[PDB]
């Protein structure tokens, strides 16, 4: 009932203020959901969010990130950002700039580039550090099923059986 | 992930996550997060409804668009949010999975599948009434 | 694009589609063609749907998930495609979009949006009931 | 009412015919389906799916595909998947070799080589020359909004005023 409001997954107090002072300023409500976002981007939110953490096989750092204007319903999004940080911050950038949904990947790499987001290594020693003691336990956890070598006890490069 | 929902006072709905998917995926995976009505929805007429969890069973099930789909019936959001937490269950009863929900009046609500690694939900709330943002808890069904 | 729905003689349900996207679309850009949900679904208890047409418009209404989830509701095929298109419609009038919908026991159907460029639907239908393919037409709304 | 039911959009005849082989020989509803479209791929049914069609800013063709199994509910999917054909081959081995959902972009090429794919240029004279005619024709139309030069008259690069 009482308005405004802002709700926002686990317990990132510093990112659901981030918001509220977006709204103090009377910003917009995207406003809002950008800044409380990228707030966690840059405290990288129990290293899911943001860059330095959650590795991929090959040790990078792939960002994910969406905004939806509930008036109009438009959304901005971005699957793979890839050397980009402001993750969020490229997905309005999608919203605001095409009249696209989803761009993704190391051409979402080069839209941001040119919206003026800096191109960077999204990698922390801590990052590659949990990425070799991976490669240390034979890559377990992965996602393959149904490969030679067995999935569930070697590492790749796996071939279909 | 952190799955953002937020109602300005004029009453103008949005949504949003960021993330960097989980730990360990394959060069190039992108899960529920990015995807519209899986990893958030939002809309002016019904509400809003934010996902975290496994994005690989949970883009599946477009658990935000579907929240917000028993909110535009009328549905407490609390109620909206558990329902599709049980739509999920029945195929993958041990599912990584949390969401949050919010009608166009300001009310509120979560709700995440018990797992005995994962039995409460905690989630932060910012309005008038409180000020000063609140942590939230929702057991676990 | 191409978006396809097959039941199995036992009953299985299978959707999919593959497309090379919109023409001169900005450099890596995704559509509603492989999220689910939106381009394509399939469910053995309820049915399966497969839209065609502006993606970046029809993926933010999962026009699929939808057009199952009506089904699920017990909806004619027919109905529950005329009624996804309806919703869209009344966001997007001039939106380009098809959907094809079919229940678990093999009724079928389809709608799209009425343009001034585009009024009738054509989509193939290979049955037992006429060992041959025959395209089939819905006029659009 | 009676099955099998093959049911696809468009009147692409082939396409069903494809799919319905499939379910005739013993094939299920996915080998029906993945046959249907990969055979609209080599088609290239109204250069709208496949390789040689809708290039985007660059020229390139990149591919999006999807294949969903109704039983398990279980999903294989691959956007802008670039330099390989069989998109909906692809998407299949998604479902099957890994618990993902979705691999896009210059990583997914990877993973269909990984496969057994085979790494080929989707661009076509046509094609190639589809997008000169675009170039001279100041890009139009394009995607682009609310940046500089105006969109409604002008190439790229864009920029936001
Ligand atoms: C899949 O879609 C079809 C088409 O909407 C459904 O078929 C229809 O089924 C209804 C319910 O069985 C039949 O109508 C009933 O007719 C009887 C006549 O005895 C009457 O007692 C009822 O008051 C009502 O009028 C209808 O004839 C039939 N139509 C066709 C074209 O087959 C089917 O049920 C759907 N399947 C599922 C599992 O939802
Ligand atoms: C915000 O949260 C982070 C996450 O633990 C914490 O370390 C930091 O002190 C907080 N920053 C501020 C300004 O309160
Ligand atoms: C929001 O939630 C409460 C509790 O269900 C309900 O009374 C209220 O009317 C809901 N808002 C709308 C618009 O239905
Ligand atoms: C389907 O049939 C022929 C048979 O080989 C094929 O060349 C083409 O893809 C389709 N032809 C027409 C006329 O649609
Ligand atoms: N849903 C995220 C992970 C999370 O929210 O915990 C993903 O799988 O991309
Ligand atoms: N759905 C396709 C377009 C089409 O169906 O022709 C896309 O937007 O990627």
């Amino acid at each position: 009932s009482p308005l405004p409001l802002v709700v926002n997954t686990w317990p990132f107090k510093n990112a659901t203020e981030a918001a509220w002072r977006a709204l103090a300023s009377g910003g917009s409500a995207l406003d809002a959901v950008e800044s409380g976002c990228a707030m966690c981007e840059r405290e990288q939110c129990d290293g899911s969010v943001g860059f330095g953490g959650s590795p991929d096989e090959l040790g990078e750092t792939t960002l994910d990130a969406m905004i939806m204007d509930g008036t109009t319903m438009d959304v901005g999004a971005v699957g793979d950002l890839r050397r980009i940080k402001n993750a969020i911050g490229v997905a309005r950038k999608v919203l605001e700039h095409t009249t696209h949904t989803l761009l993704v990947g190391e051409s979402a790499t080069t839209f941001a580039q040119s919206m003026g987001f800096i191109n960077e290594d999204l990698s922390t020693s801590a990052s590659q550090a949990l990425h070799s003691d991976w490669l240390a336990r034979n890559c377990q956890p992965n996602y393959w099923r149904n490969v030679i070598p067995d999935p569930s006890k070697y590492c790749g490069p796996y071939k279909p059986p | 992930t952190i799955g953002m929902v937020v109602i300005h006072k004029t009453g103008h709905i949005a949504a949003g996550t960021s993330t960097n998917g989980i730990k360990f995926k394959i060069h190039g995976r992108v899960g529920d997060s990015p995807i519209p009505g899986a990893g958030a929805y939002a809309d002016d007429t019904a509400g809003a409804a934010a996902a975290t969890g496994n994005g690989d069973i949970l883009m599946r099930f477009l658990p935000s668009y579907q929240a917000v789909e028993y909110m535009r019936r009328g549905e407490d959001p609390t109620i909206a949010c558990q329902k599709v937490i049980s739509r999920i269950q029945k195929h993958f009863p041990e599912f990584f999975g949390a969401v949050i929900c919010a009608n166009v009046t300001g009310s509120y609500g979560a709700a995440c599948n018990k797992l005995s690694t994962f039995t409460q939900f905690s989630f932060m709330v910012y309005n008038s009434e409180k000020n000063q943002p609140t942590e939230e808890k929702v057991d676990c069904i």
